[PDB]
């Protein structure tokens, strides 16, 4: 028979545990970091495009920072291309909605989906689980900014500034030290560029290297904006913050 | 056929349906809510074919509930019409169409603001300030369309209606046996127990 | 077009005594203003007691009493051997019957 | 390493399907049989061991009859024959209904082929454990046929498998040789329960039964029937002379 | 397509897969229950392996199938959702064909077999969770609590827990719960639960969090302070011998 | 691993072994069967002073002339008595009458073999076995009175008496004593509370045990603990009077 | 571990042991075959080991006719080798009906490779241990031979061989053609082309053939056909006289 | 050896053989004894229930598929339930659509080609139990015997399970002794009676222990049980 | 019968890794070098037909496949893998494309569609993730030249210049030193001719080299004219001639 091959990534372990599951997560934190930080006037999603080339395009790129949404955006950890499949299924799921009610859907309701549909790969099939965590930064009028983020597992949860992919236990910790309730989303810009700027395997953080995105309500409107900042905006706003 | 109406005042909509039910000869009631809450401030009237009006009603109301407290929240209005067209369009192209015609009035908690919605079973949807499916429209809307101000009080409105039945009693060949309204506000669902003779 | 069914004639009685019953059927089988037969059986012994007929389109009166004798044998081989009663063998008979409530058998039938 | 022998569809490195070989194994432990082809037909025969005196005799028929004109015998495992007649007649039927005219022999055994090689391609089959002879009189001649649970088939002069298969092998040979120019279905009748006499040496611990049918242009009229009564018995003496 | 049987018996006659999944239920985070003489309640231990999150919209511990039936659980979370969806379409369904709502037997009867079917069905792993379901039937006043388990099997209890360190808190359960007057206060009710807490959550205001269940759909969650005030009157209690 | 329908070496199907094991692991039921009515007991046995003992389930009615009790994984048998109770009601729908009780014992141990990965018969989805046994007890007009054992295996057997259980093999051999063709209904029932006082790890009472029976006159029916507390008491006496 | 050696999944070294197995299995009938193309024909040549004196010699055959102009050699077990053959012939017959013209030699190459490729990938398709080999003089491609493997790789040649001693039979032509500089058998009957063919299979195999040791197969305009035990007799004799 | 060769019946071992079978047709011989034996006018089954307890009944071993055929089984209950099912509907089947009693010899065939897919195909287990089949069709009586491998043979006599040999042996010396009690049942269940006795050991059949069916001639299959076999004990 | 193989045949492994990716990666190492260079106005892809013997014509053999009029691909690793890629592509660009909105799909677009069905013969039940890297190159509209790499694992980069295969690593840095974001066309054409020496060892000419580029529309190579709107394919495949022209001047 076939029985033979069979890994069984279904199964639990003697001690309660997803082997599949746990090792996903392993392969997770070895990919570039990425940082949700939720300011009371917006959210900033950041994310270190782990190893680079001199050839490779930075322009034409986007490895990183996925729009899903016109309220709601997510930052990738993981393989990409597992990635996309679940981001497209995540588009498709927002439009169903929109669609249905005539109303942008909430941004927890994507996030469980998605987080549900990951959780099936958990329960049944014997088809090895996403390798992916996501950050979801994202507005509605019912909860403002949230910050979410989603692993392997099928688990979700809020945060006001967390990260995923690699050095997340250093990074957590120093924004455990410096994020406050009050701040502003510049300030928040700052504090995510100085986190990863210390839990870096590299040299320095260039702009080449980064990926920068940011979910405003711009004062001069009444809506909300996302912002995925192109390669030289990148490059500003790091000589700004003082890292040239 | 049924008497289906609804007119949305200042703070409230108002929803008068007929109470008859008549199967071939006779009259089998003469009491029938032709209604059904979707959430506690939506209100949701009916008439058409006689299995699929009720079924079809329940089915909404059902799924309304199960969102309601799968997500702790109650869908706007709007939300909620556009989810009723949605099903309506669907059934419009499949084996066997549901035939009903409806009536979506709420109070929009977050605009503050009523809102009357009327959709047919081909799932043509459009926003109202009053509205009546099958024959009603026919007497009433000139009536409406004479005496209709945005700022009526809810009390304007119970007048205005009261009329439109009258004139309903009086040149309609059926007897449909008077009507059961209902008001949306603010503050939920209510239904004036007493248009038989207010 | 096509049309399924057809009339056999024929007619079939049936009087209940206290201790006993009788079912009759003329054996004559026609089609329209011919004779198919001054002799075919009508009436038909099931076991365990129980005479029955179905009378009208003959076809359609087979089918259904091999039907209910095919019935009458897997209710020995599924409660062990046990009898029929007349009554049980009624209400059988009527899911057979409803069985095709959108293509009916085209049969008055008696037991 | 090892382990190529548990899966029906793997090959080891030398590039061998073990388990097909296995399957050989039980041909080889089975009752011999064998296929004669004359001048203008064809005949089969088979050992039948005798268990006791309990078995009726002449009850239990072993040669199978494939539409109307094919005769098929088998060595080894007795329900897979079947199984593959079954399917062989069922081909033959479809092959009729579309063309009118009875499946040729050669057309008929690559049916077989291509079945029994089907078997050999999944790990959810097992191959079958029987050697066919099978033959028939068609529009262009006699043709004689042996198939193995490779799904490997040839046409043949004379063919024989199953325990005395090499006792008979070497008396076919002879007659190949010493009737050049075909020998007749009266005689390969004979010819056949001779051989089979001889062949049960292999097994000589065991009282048999013999079983001849055949399939002759002029003695048949080119339809496959057993031999039975007074044919046969002159057949079973010129063996039992022979025999001493 | 896939249907490898992976809930199957051992030798010495378990299921080690639906073993396994018991073992995920001790690893979750803490759960109890408490059924006073008129109303129930279920306490949940907030773990603190990370803080920095954000409470308002992360999920909660205590879900509500309908308006007169809650469900907290113990295990894999990602799992619960499942159980927790499944049960409160379940819900709407039963009130569309009976009119009428669930009784807290029969929304648990359901919960249990979804789980035991997980136990013995293709291609599927059991639900690593455990739950406990309260609530007031329709038009009656008397409490209900039950509980359910990987295996599919259900009772209901005056009172229990379930979760790491459940052993713990049952202990504390069993030689302060008295069937004969059980607390009949909603206040003497809930403090009777925090305590127990206490026992394992080793300070925690913001490490606990409460839900009072009434009848007739009143179901009410405690603020931070409502419970921080039965900690700080439980601590003294002690304090004062 | 390994076919979950393979064979062992001796002629047995392993799943349905080791399903036999977890059985012998379940609380223990007792079913004697006299010609005035059969008895079924099963021993509760919460597993903590706060389970809420009449939620224990382990005796149900299949239809009003037949009734089982469980032992062993107590889950897997909502479907069966499922199955059951549909069986019996469906086959009154088909011939307006009552279902015999052999027949309704064999339409649930139909159920039993179907299992494995995709073993050509049929669609036999289910997993692994069924881990629990069941007593079924009812009364018919053809057989009168009666007492089945169905098991994972497929097979039933009729019973004077029977027990299952962990305590199975010691309360079987005290019923093979105590059983005599001519008992009484009385009799039965203080019989099974006996035989359950010995098996139990447990000081039977009327809280971690439970009676029921089921008769021609008034079908099956589950003794009330008040009615069981005192078949006790009249036990307690009887044993004491000598 | 282990069993990246039993299905078509990779083995650390990137390699696929299943479908190097089923090269294996391709030298199993211990036979040898080529190939060359004539000015406008394309000739088979093929052993032909009937070693069983109990066998049908007009039975044993490696050369198939695919279809009124492909023609098609195997190396490698029968059944494998029919199983082949009945897909290519359905494939031929298929594609004339549903594109209105004859299926190029070439194309029904590669059809076939690719369903080899997917023996590759799938797990539960095991690889056919056979090494085909194409012919016919295509419309517009002219003489042409095409060749795939277990691996599903294919291409076209000037001319081939294939079996044990296929670099012996490789190596000669391929000094034939250093020599001769043009790419065929400059010959007008393909008679002389299947003559130069036995030739060079006799050279390099240092082995002298009768007229039941060889099969062979010739496509030309419009039509592939194999010749029988006499037309081949004829091939010999001719040979035989200038040498 | 073995050891990697018993996991499931799509396997050969090296030698050719396939494990899961032999296993199968082992349940046969741990399953309790039964014979079969017939004349020229009637067919006889003759078999030994087993019970568990001395307060549990004896398991039934001769089903009915027809008026004119019947079985004993020996081995897994559940299977045989299975296959005389299977073979009930064969019967019906004729009976139905081509108005005749199936041939006894038709009836093996069945069996044996079901019997068969069950060991060649992933998944599936063989069947665990061996039956004997006797019956009265056009061609006189008739007596079969089953086994999970597929295999049906036709015999005059036979029997199956825990020291079946013995009455195997009383049957293979009785034979031209039984083969001519034609018109007279009773003489072959008498017979019967007495080798199936030649594998006892533990008890001696009783009346409620023994279980004898018949079928010939002018006799519609029939079971006897009990008092019924009384006046042959 | 019956794919009975319904789980996945590429999981994690205890470290993180995922084995069947990790050895298709290996494969596409061990494959000939390919190549490709983004000019200002141009893209050029570039590998080594390695024949297999003397005895086979290398044309028919091309390594080099058009997928759109605007953008073809090469690869490093397993052909066969590579050829049935190049169907689905060809057919997805289609498919999900010009029979929706009436023209071909946009480079990075198509890229995305491939990388999509490798990404699941990662994930789906019963296979073996591709043993190929693509490199594909073309053109559109809004978004001008670009070059992209499709791995075993579904993932994709953007790149100005790269090389994959056998010699990778020596011919990336060889290129980092030769580009500009100023190269025209002719300039990338020689540097990937260059680039392309190191790697072959024996023969290096118009017939032993495979070159394509994306340039500007051929209307010669376009089939019919009448059609102002159709000006002809950026693709073109150059000839065995064109090459050693350019060869000389190397």
């Amino acid at each position: 028979g076939s029985r033979r091959y069979d890994s069984r990534t279904t199964i639990f372990s003697p001690e309660g545990r997803l082997y599949q599951v746990e090792y996903a997560l392993e392969s997770i934190s070895h990919a570039g970091t990425a940082i949700g930080i939720m300011a009371s006037d917006g959210i900033v999603l950041a994310a270190e495009r782990k190893v680079t080339s001199t050839l490779l395009e930075q322009d034409t790129s986007t490895e990183k920072l996925y729009k899903l949404n016109d309220k709601i955006a997510v930052a990738v950890a993981g393989l990409t291309a597992d990635a996309e499949i679940l981001i497209n299924t995540a588009r498709i799921h927002a439009q169903n909605y929109l669609k249905t009610y005539n109303e942008d859907i909430p941004v927890e309701i994507l996030v469980r989906r998605l987080s549900d549909i990951k959780q099936g790969y958990t329960q049944h099939g014997g088809l090895r689980p996403f390798g992916v965590s996501f950050i979801y930064a994202g507005y509605d009028d019912r909860y403002g900014y949230q910050l979410y983020t989603s692993n392997p597992s099928g688990n979700y949860t809020g945060w006001k500034a967390i990260s995923v992919g690699a050095n997340t236990s250093a990074a957590q910790t120093l924004l455990q030290m410096d994020y406050k309730d009050d701040m502003k989303v510049d300030d928040a810009i700052e504090l995510a560029l100085k986190t990863l700027s210390k839990t870096t395997d590299s040299s320095a953080l260039t702009y080449d290297r980064l990926e920068f995105a940011t979910i405003r309500k711009g004062a001069n409107d009444g809506e909300v904006y996302q912002k995925i900042f192109k390669p030289q905006e990148i490059k500003d706003i790091l000589v700004k913050t003082g890292i040239t | 056929m049924d008497i289906i109406l609804g007119i949305r005042v200042q703070d409230s909509v108002i929803l008068a349906s007929s109470k008859a039910v008549t199967r071939g000869i006779s009259v089998l009631k003469d009491s029938d809510d032709k209604t059904r809450q979707l959430s506690p401030h939506t209100l949701m009237s009916f008439a058409g074919e006689a299995g699929d009006t009720v079924q079809f009603a329940e089915y909404i109301q059902a799924n309304i509930q199960l969102y309601s407290i799968r997500e702790d929240y109650e869908l706007s209005p709007q939300a909620v019409s556009s989810f009723v067209r949605q099903e309506l369009a669907k059934s419009i192209r499949s084996r066997r169409p549901y035939q009903v015609n409806v009536l979506i009035g709420g109070y929009d908690k977050k605009k503050n603001k009523p809102e009357l919605y009327q959709i047919d079973y081909l799932g043509t949807k459009v926003e109202l300030p009053y509205g009546a499916h099958g024959y009603s429209g026919f007497y009433t809307f000139s009536l409406l369309d004479h005496h209709y101000r945005p700022d009526m009080t809810t009390e304007e409105g119970l007048d205005l209606l009261k009329l439109c039945v009258q004139e309903l009693e009086k040149r309609m060949p059926m007897d449909f046996k008077g009507v059961i309204v209902k008001i949306v506000d603010k503050d939920g669902i209510r239904q004036v127990d007493d248009f038989q003779a207010q | 077009q096509f049309n399924p069914y057809g009339d056999n004639g024929g007619t079939i009685l049936g009087i209940a005594g206290e201790d006993f019953a009788v079912l009759a059927g003329d054996t004559r089988n026609i089609t329209d203003y011919s004779i198919n037969s001054r002799y075919e059986p009508k009436v038909f012994d099931c076991g365990d007691n129980i005479v029955m007929s179905a009378n009208g389109f003959a076809a359609d009166g087979d089918a259904l009493v091999k039907r209910f004798k095919n019935s009458v044998k897997w209710y020995h081989f599924d409660h062990n051997d046990k009898k029929l009663s007349i009554n049980s063998a009624a209400r059988n008979i009527q899911h057979l019957l409803y069985g095709k409530r959108f293509f009916p058998y085209y049969v008055h039938t008696i037991i | 390493g090892t382990g190529y022998d548990l899966s029906n569809s793997v090959f080891s490195p030398d590039g061998r399907n073990f388990q097909v070989e296995y399957a050989v194994k039980a041909v080889e432990n089975g009752t011999t049989s064998i296929g004669i082809k004359c001048n203008d037909g064809v005949v089969f025969a088979v050992e039948k061991l005798i268990t006791s005196k309990l078995l009726v005799p002449q009850k239990n028929v072993k040669i199978q009859v494939v539409d109307r004109h094919i005769g098929c015998v088998y060595s080894g495992l007795i329900p897979d024959g079947r199984h593959l007649v079954n399917r062989g007649r069922e081909e033959a039927a479809s092959f009729k209904k579309l063309y009118k005219t009875p499946i040729p022999i050669p057309a008929f055994a690559d049916r077989l082929g291509q079945y029994v090689q089907a078997h050999t391609l999944y790990n959810s089959v097992r191959p079958f454990g029987v050697s066919t002879i099978f033959g028939g009189v068609d529009k262009n001649g006699a043709h004689l046929y042996m198939l193995e649970p490779s799904g490997s088939y040839w046409g043949y002069k004379g063919a024989a498998t199953g325990k005395g298969r090499q006792s008979a092998k070497a008396e076919l040979e002879k007659l190949v040789d010493h009737h050049p120019e075909g020998l007749s279905a009266r005689e390969a009748v004979k010819q056949a329960a001779k051989i089979i006499y001889l062949a049960h040496e292999d097994n000589k611990e065991k009282d048999f039964e013999l079983e001849i049918s055949w399939c002759s242009l002029s003695e048949t009229n080119g339809l496959h029937k057993f031999v039975k009564g007074d044919l046969l018995q002159e057949a079973i003496d010129f063996a039992q002379k022979e025999i001493n | 397509g896939y249907d490898r049987a992976l809930s199957i018996f051992s030798p010495d006659g378990h299921i080690f897969q639906v073993e396994y999944a018991l073992e995920a239920v001790k690893r979750g985070t803490c759960a109890v229950g408490v059924k006073g003489k008129n109303c129930v309640v279920l306490g949940c231990e907030r773990r603190s392996t990370l803080k920095l999150q954000d409470t308002r919209i992360t999920p909660s511990k205590v879900s509500k199938i309908d308006s007169h039936v809650v469900l907290s659980f113990s295990g894999l979370n990602a799992d619960s959702r499942i159980l927790i969806e499944k049960a409160r379409v379940e819900a709407q369904s039963h009130r569309l064909t009976l009119e009428d709502p669930v009784t807290v037997e029969y929304l648990t009867r359901y919960v249990a077999g979804v789980q035991q079917r997980y136990t013995q069905s293709g291609g599927v792993r059991p639900f690593g969770v455990s739950t406990l379901i309260a609530g007031f039937d329709p038009r009656d006043d008397e409490p209900k609590l039950y509980q359910t388990e990987p295996s599919g099997i259900y009772s209901s209890w005056s009172a229990q827990t379930i979760g790491r360190n459940s052993k713990t808190v049952r202990e504390f359960l069993e030689k302060n719960y008295d069937r004969k007057e059980p607390p009949a206060t909603v206040e003497e009710c809930v403090k009777l639960t925090v305590r127990s807490l206490l026992e394992v959550v080793q300070t925690g205001a913001k490490n606990i969090e409460i839900t009072v269940v009434k009848p007739d759909s009143d179901i009410v969650a405690l603020s931070s302070e409502e419970i921080n005030q039965y900690v700080t009157q439980i601590e003294q209690e002690k304090q004062e011998q | 691993d390994r076919g979950v329908s393979t064979f062992s070496p001796e002629g047995r199907l392993f799943q349905v072994e080791y399903s036999l094991e977890a059985i012998k692991l379940g609380s223990t039921a007792i079913g004697i069967a006299t010609k005035e009515g059969v008895v079924l007991g099963v021993e509760k046995r919460a597993t903590s002073p706060l389970l809420e003992s009449d939620s224990i389930e382990k005796i149900v009615e299949i239809d009003r002339h037949i009734g089982c009790a469980m032992s062993g994984l107590t889950a897997d048998a909502r479907s069966m008595i499922e199955h059951a109770r549909t069986a019996a009601v469906t086959h009154n729908l088909y011939y307006d009458e009552d279902i015999n009780v052999e027949s309704l014992t064999q339409s649930v141990c139909d159920l039993a073999l179907r299992f494995g990965e995709g073993a050509s018969g049929e669609e036999r989805l289910m997993s692994r076995p069924f881990g629990v046994a069941l007593l079924i007890a009812g009364h018919d007009a053809d057989d009168g009175y009666q007492l089945f054992h169905a098991e994972p295996s497929g097979t039933f057997y009729r019973y004077n008496a029977k027990a299952i259980g962990s305590g199975s093999e010691g309360a079987q051999a005290e019923l093979l004593n105590e059983w005599h063709s001519s008992l009484t209904l009385k009799e039965a029932e203080l019989l099974v509370l006996k035989i359950l006082k010995q098996v139990m790890e447990e000081k039977l009472d009327e809280n971690n045990a439970q009676l029921s029976c089921i008769t021609k006159q008034d079908g099956f029916k589950i003794y009330d603990n008040e009615k069981t507390a005192e078949l006790i008491k009249e036990l307690k006496e009887k044993e004491a009077a000598e | 571990a282990g069993y990246d050696r039993h299905i078509t999944i990779f083995s650390p070294e990137g390699r696929l042991y299943q479908v190097e197995y089923a090269f294996k299995a391709t030298n199993q009938t211990n036979i040898n075959s080529l190939a060359v193309r004539g000015k406008d024909c394309t000739v088979v040549i093929s052993q032909k080991k009937v070693p069983d004196k109990l066998l049908d010699p007009t039975t044993v055959s490696y050369i198939f006719c695919i279809s009124r102009t492909i023609g098609m050699v195997v190396n490698g077990p029968i059944p494998d080798a029919r199983n082949a053959a009945l897909r290519a012939k359905a494939e031929a017959a298929e594609f004339r009906y549903k594109y209105g013209y004859d299926m190029p030699c070439d194309v029904l190459a590669k059809r076939m490779a690719n369903l080899s490729q997917i023996y590759t990938q799938r797990a539960y398709m095991r690889p056919l241990g056979v090494i085909l080999t194409f012919v016919s003089v295509d419309e517009e491609l002219g003489p042409s031979i095409y060749k795939t493997d277990p691996a599903g790789y294919y291409v076209g040649y000037k001319a081939t061989a294939t079996g044990p001693k296929q670099q012996e039979i490789t190596t000669n032509l391929e000094n034939h053609f250093k020599k001769s500089k043009i790419d065929h058998i400059n010959e007008e009957s393909w008679e002389k082309v299947v003559e130069f063919a036995i030739t060079h299979m006799i050279d390099a195999l240092g082995t002298e053939f009768s007229k039941n040791d060889l099969e062979v197969g010739v496509a030309t305009k419009d039509k592939f056909f194999t010749l029988s035990a006499e037309n081949i007799e004829e091939r010999l004799v001719a040979i035989a006289e200038q040498d | 050896f073995r050891n990697n060769y018993d996991g499931d019946t799509v396997t050969f071992s090296p030698t050719g053989r396939l494990f899961q079978v032999e296993y199968a047709l082992e349940a046969i011989k741990q399953g309790s004894v039964t014979v079969g034996l017939r004349s020229n006018t009637h067919a006889v089954l003759v078999a030994l229930k087993r019970n568990a307890d001395e307060l549990s009944s004896y398991q039934k071993k001769i089903i009915k598929c027809d008026e004119h055929m019947g079985l004993s089984l020996a081995g897994l209950a559940p299977d045989a339930r299975v296959l005389s099912n299977y073979l009930r509907q064969q019967c019906n089947y004729s009976s139905l659509v081509f108005n005749r009693k199936l041939a006894v010899e038709r009836a093996g065939h069945l069996l044996c080609d079901k019997a068969q897919k069950n060991t060649q195909s992933y998944g599936g287990r063989p069947y665990g139990v061996g039956l004997l089949i006797i019956g009265y069709d056009k061609s006189g009586a008739h007596l079969l015997e089953f086994q999970p491998s597929g295999n049906v043979t036709e015999l005059y006599g036979t029997a199956i399970g825990a020291r079946s040999q013995g009455a195997k042996t009383y049957l293979e010396r009785t034979l031209d002794t039984f083969i001519k009690i034609d018109g007279n049942p009773d003489e072959l269940i008498k017979a019967g009676v007495e080798a199936i006795s030649q594998s006892l050991r533990d008890e001696s059949l009783t009346v409620d222990n023994l279980s004898i069916a018949i079928v010939g001639k002018d006799t519609p299959f029939t079971i006897y049980d009990g008092e019924a076999v009384a006046k042959y004990i | 019968m019956t794919d009975r193989y319904s789980f996945s045949l590429t999981t994690f492994s205890p470290s993180g890794k995922l084995g069947q990716i990790d050895y298709a990666l290996t494969a596409v190492k061990q494959g000939v070098t390919s190549l490709g260079i983004k000019a200002t106005n141009g893209v050029v892809i570039a590998t080594e037909k390695k024949s297999s013997s003397p005895l086979a014509m290398s044309e028919t053999l091309s390594k080099v496949s058009l997928l759109t009029p605007d953008i073809g691909a090469v690869y490093s690793g397993m052909g066969p893998d590579y050829r049935v890629l190049v169907d689905k592509s060809r057919k997805v660009a289609h498919t999900s494309y010009k029979r929706i909105y009436g023209e071909y799909p946009p480079t990075k677009l198509l890229v995305s569609e491939v990388a999509k069905i490798m990404q699941e013969a990662t994930q789906s039940g019963g296979v073996r993730p591709f043993g190929v890297s693509l490199l594909i190159a073309g053109h559109d509209e809004f978004n001008g030249f670009s070059l992209y790499q499709v791995d075993p694992s579904g993932s994709y980069f953007p790149w100005k210049a790269t090389a994959i295969g056998k010699g990778s690593v020596a011919a990336k840095t060889f290129l980092e030193k030769r580009w500009n974001d100023e190269l025209e066309l002719e300039d990338a054409i020689h540097i990937a001719l260059l680039t392309l020496k190191e790697s072959v060892e024996g023969e290096f000419n118009g017939d032993t080299i495979e070159l394509a580029i994306i340039g500007d529309e051929n209307p010669d190579l376009l089939g019919y004219t009448g059609i102002p709107t159709d000006k002809g394919p950026r693709f073109r495949k150059l000839t065995s001639q064109e090459i050693n022209d350019r060869l000389e001047a190397l």
